[PDB]
């Protein structure tokens, strides 16, 4: 994610605004900084904002700009021209960028947003049932980090330690059970009710940084102003409140909801059970512990041996040591290429099939079929351009493509309406 | 907060008189007559006349302050019927629906305990 | 200030943002109500500048074409920039901004030299020994107006 | 799975109450009057088909007792019922009128439908080619039969009474008949 | 009972809302985006014009409205809406502070005409329909004091 | 052809039949229901048939369609239309997608195309080129 | 088993205090937060003596409509005998169902059948016209009474005809006449009610509700 | 606390 932080200026920027001080007169410029420390903090001459702006905003901002392509567009200083190609594909998954390229209508909103792409997607859809209070949550501590200590780090396997860090990650997840971002979210709104005065022991009970929460306390404040100003016409009317910062704790619909609002921003790193898509193909069982189970992303290509697609999930991750069966689609922040043996996989929570649908629908990674024929499988065709049927989607690669490798998923119920020459998904039944 | 003013209706057998005014009568505050909302005499006592009337002085009423009424309905009476006609409950109904509170209503018909001879004479009359 | 915002028929020179050109570029691809455009401060470089001189230097070939059709019926625009520093060989060298370099022209100010200080340990709480120093400056240094460097505007106030 | 014509399907499972069999599930058909007079069934698809003494039929998906579709045969009792190999067309029967159909379910398609004459027939007529051939009953209707299908064309009601001749002229395009009610 | 605001280039209604009661008194601050709405319930209803909400439901007189002044002055925040019934009151209320400052009583019959000036302290003048005007000085604070009434021998419809 | 044969507690009544007819005199005088009606009747059907089987995301004819235009032989394509029945053929051309670049609809003519070339199944080879541009 | 025997759940859910403080836009122009997001009427009628009874039997179906559809608050008073209605502010929700009510206690209250009076609540344009034999004819005595006689005809059929050519109900309370139905239709009742007070012989009267009962239905 |  990108951040606006305050941070040393360069060597020439400092030269310049010393000769402003002498450029009436003669003067004396004086630096708070020492000059030892000035030669190896500063950099000679200030990084390219292009540089600085993420690569993904670059063309978000230019399709903001309705530039017919990027490569077209005349530049000073080169991003290579396939990343911009990933930007493009990559916004279009999201829903934010038509298969024409064109800037969809959330499109232009995630490009008013000052932040990422991807985590502008959660501002838009954040203010669900309710929901608005805590995808600021979840996304503040995204992008600070995660504020607990493995137990690998702290040494503990003293024993008793490792009891009390267990029911330490076990109170955790009382939230969600199979999720790991949501867990975090019980964690970081629950030091919110916890007293300033008690706040050290609890944050030490749960082996918890002391400053990084502060951080995530004044990011979600500043992001709830960001998002209060956006969806709002009143974008500086609106005043950040401490109780809007206060949240009420979510029903099982508002998970499900909850759920759906994490696939929607990462949508691309999702990825389902290697065994799930090819049963049988690799030998899984129950004995398999989760680090042994693989995974394998829709978007990823498909490779010539199975097991380089295969990714697996982390030890860390409540889903590892819950011992049961993980569910079939699984969806990460980012994957983690250490360990050549097996890829490590930090999951944030598990989305079910018809629900993944449901970010595809706004996004174009959908791929639908043809309505099917078969017992009571008869399509209504009310008017002539429109129709309800079922029809079986694939999600990502279809069929056809085998350069990629993507998963089928079951077939729902959908109204079918014609246009150029193409049914569209007007909403699934 | 609550000023009252005073809706009398008078409904005839050709036309409806809405008339507000104050608590002593003295002072009109709004008059409306079927005759002024209708483009026919035949329909001068019909109830859309008399809804049409009742919606304009409501209006004024809403103007002038009033927001409470006092209704007295009455009829031709003397030495005519004594129950006001369908006109002159349509004009209550309005009233009603312009959302001015009622606050009683009385019929106050001429009742003659003696009455001169009708004008109708020995066959009788409204053949 | 801003993109809706409209200015008086009558003005002939106009201030406004890099953004701001973006959105009235955007309404006319052609700019013929713009004869000249003006580029200023290029030594940040900054992108949302950075996306204007792209398409600047894109409109600037349709105004030659259309000048190289005729030049009565058809404006030419002239671009023009301004960097503080010398460094706009980056932007000369690139093909995309055009073929051929133009002449690049220097302009040298009468500067008095600049004497250099520096403390000797960085301050965190950099704002509190800033005014401190700032009250020093007034201590011992004649009248002369100071002009003074915080990140925050909530610092600036306090 | 037992029908009753009374209108009543009884699910019977062998179960724990030391095993034997209990009706764990019962069905009621609510047919105002009508009797149930033919049943089958498919275990493959789990298909049912009724067919009804008031002349109409209902399909069925057990054990849910989802009603896929229900049509009118007639007035007339549905005498017969049965089910394809594959389970997609179903053939039904009735003995008043010489009634034998056959429904495509799946498509809601009919594959043969065709009735016989209800009395004797009087006259026979061939086409000029012998592709067709027409004939008349005493009921008074004339039916346009195709040699190679062997099926009902089309069927003419417009004569009140029998009809007693029937014949084509030399060209084959036109068709005359004579009937009992005074007409021509 | 339906307010609608038109926009003139668009030639089109921008917003549409429903007031409580009938308002015969509205009123438009000098900058032109705020919008003061005076019912006969007593009821006042400030209505942003640019996007089309109510910034202000504020419900303190018992008569109808009878005025409404808007004080203010671009980038600032001393802006002050003063309402006046025909009971002969008028209030001075504040849109910042969401509260009411002032009260005033001394008009008889209706108030019709209400102004505010900056004072080099804010100078409120009320005239009504008793044929008399009122001068009053106040600032943020608790003050409110009377300084001249002004017999102006007719019936003050503005002032 | 073979389809088979076919209060409020507060009523909204005025006019003539209601006796006012003052109202009518001075000139104050359910498609949509209906059309409203219709996706009820249709977003019943879906609730109806929950049928949740694992379906291919490709029928056997696209999938020969789109092999043969990959190997250009769509003899495999022909012999499965032939076998057909007419039911199939009609909801089989009726699907053919119908968006730019016309791939399978021009991998349906280089089929017919190539069939009428063998100078077998004339007939149906000529009808269902008749269905598709029907 | 048998003796006869051989040998994800996908979720069906998917989605779709004031501030005291004050913000300047860049154009100066002020900028504040969003503020915060049936009247109780009575009516009172007066039964005679005679509906007491009436009432009380059929009662049961008198508040039923009152206070479920209309919404209404209902009490009838012992100790004056009357029946008084109320609006609910937090439950009445149509202006119209006090009066409305009113009105339909008012039509059973002046002697009408429980099920015509429902027509009152069942529409909104049924009125209720009254009118007086002397205020026809000066009739005393026994020319008063055949002319009562005369209205209501042997077994009741003269007001029948009357009621079902017209579309209307007629209450014969005495020498008091109240006629119910469509302004336009009790004005049709009316004309031939005053015919036979005056004197027309029912037979010929019947013979005008001919002509004018098919003239309502081509209409 | 109920996350607690």
């Amino acid at each position: 994610v990108q951040s606006f932080e305050v941070g040393w200026v360069s060597k020439a920027s400092a030269n310049q605004r010393s000769g402003r001080a002498g450029r009436t007169g003669p003067g004396h410029c004086y630096r708070l900084y020492s000059s030892a420390v000035f030669e190896h903090d500063f950099e000679q001459f200030s990084k390219p904002e292009i540089l600085r702006m993420p690569v993904e905003s670059i063309v978000l901002q230019m399709k903001s700009m309705a530039i017919h392509n990027i490569i077209n567009f005349p530049f000073p200083t080169p991003p290579d021209r396939v990343a911009l190609s990933k930007a493009i594909q990559l916004l279009q998954y999201l829903g934010a960028l038509d298969n024409k390229e064109m800037i969809t209508e959330d499109g232009k909103k995630m490009s008013l947003f000052p932040l990422s792409p991807r985590f502008s997607k959660m501002l838009l859809v954040s203010d669900e049932k309710a929901c608005l209070p805590y995808i600021v949550a979840i996304v503040s501590a995204l992008s600070v980090g995660d504020p607990f200590i493995n137990e690998f780090e702290l040494g503990i396997n003293k024993k008793e330690l490792r009891s009390k860090f267990y029911k330490s990650r076990s109170q955790f997840s009382k939230l969600d059970k199979f999720s790991d971002v949501f867990r975090l979210l019980s964690v970081v709104s629950a030091m919110d009710y916890v007293p300033k005065e008690q706040k050290e022991i609890f944050m030490k009970k749960n082996f918890l940084r002391g400053k990084l929460m502060e951080e995530i306390v004044k990011l979600r404040k500043q992001l709830m102003y960001i998002i209060k100003s956006n969806t709002s016409k009143e974008n500086i009317a609106v005043v950040i409140r401490n109780e809007d910062l206060k949240s009420d704790i979510p029903s099982v619909i508002q998970i499900k909801l909850l759920k759906q609002m994490i696939c929607a921003g990462f949508v691309d790193h999702v990825a389902v059970r290697a065994d799930v898509l090819f049963p049988d193909d690799a030998k899984i069982t129950n004995r398999t512990s989760i680090i042994n189970i693989p995974y394998i992303p829709v978007l990823a290509t498909r490779t010539p041996n199975i097991e380089d697609c295969f990714v697996y999930i982390h030890p860390t991750s409540i889903l590892n040591n819950l011992g049961e069966m993980p569910p079939k689609y699984m969806l990460y922040y980012s994957l983690h290429l250490g360990g050549n043996n097996k890829t490590r996989m930090n999951t944030l929570c598990d989305i079910a099939s018809t629900p993944l649908a449901n970010i595809a629908r706004k996004g174009l990674l959908l791929t639908y079929s043809k309505p099917l024929t078969g017992q009571g499988l008869k399509t209504v065709n009310l008017s002539p351009t429109e129709r309800y049927c079922y029809v079986v989607p694939r999600f990502g690669s279809t069929v056809d493509n085998d350069l990629k490798i993507g998963w089928d998923l079951n077939p729902i119920a959908v109204h079918q309406k014609k246009q150029k020459g193409q049914w569209t998904v007007i909403k699934f039944i | 907060s609550q000023v009252f003013g005073v809706a009398r209706i008078y409904a005839s057998f050709n036309d409806t008189f809405v008339h507000v005014t104050d608590l002593s009568g003295k002072e009109t505050i709004a008059r409306v007559t079927g005759g002024m909302k209708v483009k026919a005499d035949r329909d001068e006592s019909s109830p859309y006349a008399a809804m049409l009337a009742a919606q304009d002085v409501a209006a004024k009423c809403k103007e002038v302050g009033i927001t409470a009424v006092h209704v007295k309905i009455r009829a031709t009476g003397g030495t005519r019927t004594k129950t006001p006609g369908p006109g002159g409950q349509a004009a209550l109904r309005a009233l009603a629906r312009s959302g001015l509170r009622i606050g009683r209503i009385e019929d106050v018909t001429p009742v003659p305990s003696d009455s001169t001879r009708k004008k109708g004479g020995r066959r009788g009359r409204r053949l | 200030i801003r993109f809706d915002s409209t200015a008086k028929e009558d003005t002939k020179v106009k201030f406004m943002t890099d953004g701001v050109l973006l959105r009235e570029m955007m309404h006319d691809f052609k700019l013929t109500k713009y004869s000249s455009i003006i580029i200023d401060e290029a030594h940040e470089r900054n992108i949302n500048t950075d996306i204007l001189i792209g398409m600047l230097s894109r409109c600037v070939r349709l105004r030659a074409k259309l000048h190289k059709e005729n030049p009565i019926e058809h404006k030419k625009l002239k671009l023009i920039i301004m960097s503080a520093t010398l460094r706009v060989s980056d932007f000369s060298e690139n093909k995309t901004l055009f073929p051929i370099a133009p002449p690049v022209l220097q302009v040298d100010a009468r500067q008095f030299p600049v004497s250099i200080h520096f403390n000797r340990r960085t301050a965190f709480n950099y704002t509190d020994e800033a005014f401190r120093k700032t009250c020093k400056i007034h201590q011992k240094l004649p009248p002369g107006a100071i002009l003074v460097f915080l990140t925050g505007q909530q610092e600036i106030t306090h | 799975y037992t029908v009753s014509k009374d209108g009543a399907v009884f699910v019977w499972e062998f179960t724990k109450r030391k095993y034997s069999w209990r009706i764990t599930k019962k069905h009621f058909f609510y047919a105002n009057q009508a009797k149930v007079k033919c049943v089958t069934f498919h275990p493959a698809t789990r298909l049912l088909a009724v067919g009804f003494t008031s002349g109409e039929f209902r399909l069925y998906d057990l054990p849910d007792f989802t009603l896929i579709q229900q049509l009118s045969m007639g007035q007339n009792p549905v005498n017969t019922v049965s089910v394809n190999q594959t389970g997609e067309w179903l053939a039904f029967g009735s003995s008043k009128l010489g009634q034998l159909l056959v429904y495509e379910w799946q498509s809601e398609s009919y594959i043969l439908k065709q009735q016989g004459h209800f009395d004797s027939t009087n006259s026979l007529a061939y086409s000029p080619d012998g592709s067709r051939v027409v004939t008349a009953s005493e009921d008074g209707k004339i039916k346009v039969w195709d040699i190679t299908s062997g099926f009902c064309l089309a069927t003419f009601e417009e004569h009140t009474s029998s009809v007693t001749a029937v014949q084509f002229a030399k060209r084959g395009q036109v068709m005359f008949s004579s009937s009992l009610d005074g007409t021509v | 009972q339906l307010l609608k605001i038109f926009h003139l280039k668009t030639g089109k209604v921008v917003r549409s809302m429903k007031i409580s009661s009938p308002s015969y008194i509205l009123d438009a601050d000098s900058t032109s985006t705020l919008l003061a709405v005076g019912g006969t319930d007593g009821s006042i209803i400030v209505v942003d014009i640019e996007n089309g909400y109510i910034t202000h439901s504020f419900k303190g007189h018992g008569g109808t409205i009878s005025s409404l002044k808007f004080y203010g002055q671009l980038n600032s925040k001393i802006w002050l809406l003063a309402s006046g019934d025909t009971n002969g009151m008028v209030k001075v209320w504040d849109l910042v502070k969401r509260k009411c400052l002032h009260t005033l009583q001394e008009h008889t019959s209706a108030v019709r005409g209400l102004d505010i000036i900056e004072v080099p302290s804010l100078n409120l003048l009320s005239g009504g329909r008793d044929d008399i005007i009122n001068l009053w000085d106040f600032n943020m604070k608790k003050k409110c004091k009377l300084l001249k009434t002004l017999p102006v021998n007719q019936q003050v419809e503005s002032c | 052809r073979s389809k088979p044969k076919e209060l409020p507690f507060f009523l909204q009544l005025s006019g003539e039949k209601v006796g006012d007819e003052a109202s009518v005199r001075e000139g104050i005088a359910h498609r949509r229901d209906q059309e409203a009606q219709k996706k009820l009747d249709a977003e019943e059907q879906m609730n109806k048939f929950k049928v949740t089987g694992r379906l291919g995301f490709e029928s056997h004819f696209t999938k020969q369609l789109r092999e043969g235009s990959q190997s250009k032989d769509y003899s495999s394509l022909l012999a499965t239309l032939i076998n057909f029945s007419p039911a199939a053929v009609d909801l089989e051309i009726r699907s053919l997608n119908s968006f730019e670049p016309f791939d399978e609809i021009v991998w349906f003519i280089d089929a017919l195309t190539q069939g009428l070339k063998s100078n077998k199944n004339f007939e149906l080879y000529e009808t269902f080129m008749s269905l598709l541009f029907k | 088993v048998a003796p006869t025997a051989l040998k994800d759940d996908d979720d069906d859910v998917l989605l779709d205090h004031e501030s005291k403080t004050v913000v300047v836009d860049d154009q100066g122009k002020p900028r504040f937060t969003s503020a915060s997001k049936i009247k109780f009427e009575s009516r009172k009628i007066m039964v005679p003596p005679h509906r007491m009874t009436p009432l009380r039997n059929s009662w049961t179906k008198i508040y039923p409509p009152l206070v479920e559809h209309l919404k209404l608050q209902v009490r009838m008073n012992l100790k004056t005998k009357s029946v008084e209605l109320r609006t609910n502010p937090k439950f009445t929700t149509d202006p119209g169902a006090l009066q409305k009510g009113a009105d339909f206690i008012k039509a059973f209250t002046l002697g009408f059948d429980l099920d015509d009076s429902i027509a009152l609540l069942r529409l909104d344009d049924l009125y209720i016209e009254t009118f007086e034999v002397k205020d026809v004819k000066t009739l005393t005595g026994d020319h008063l009474s055949r002319a009562i006689g005369r209205i209501a005809g042997k077994d009741g059929k003269t007001k029948f005809a009357i009621e079902n050519a017209t579309r209307t109900r007629i209450v014969l309370a005495d020498s008091k006449i109240h006629i119910l139905g469509g302004f336009t239709h009790i004005r049709m009742a009316r004309e031939s009610v005053v015919s036979l007070i005056l004197g027309s012989p029912p037979g010929k009267v019947y013979g005008n509700l001919r002509t004018v009962a098919s003239r309502l239905k081509e209409r | 606390n109920p996350w607690l």
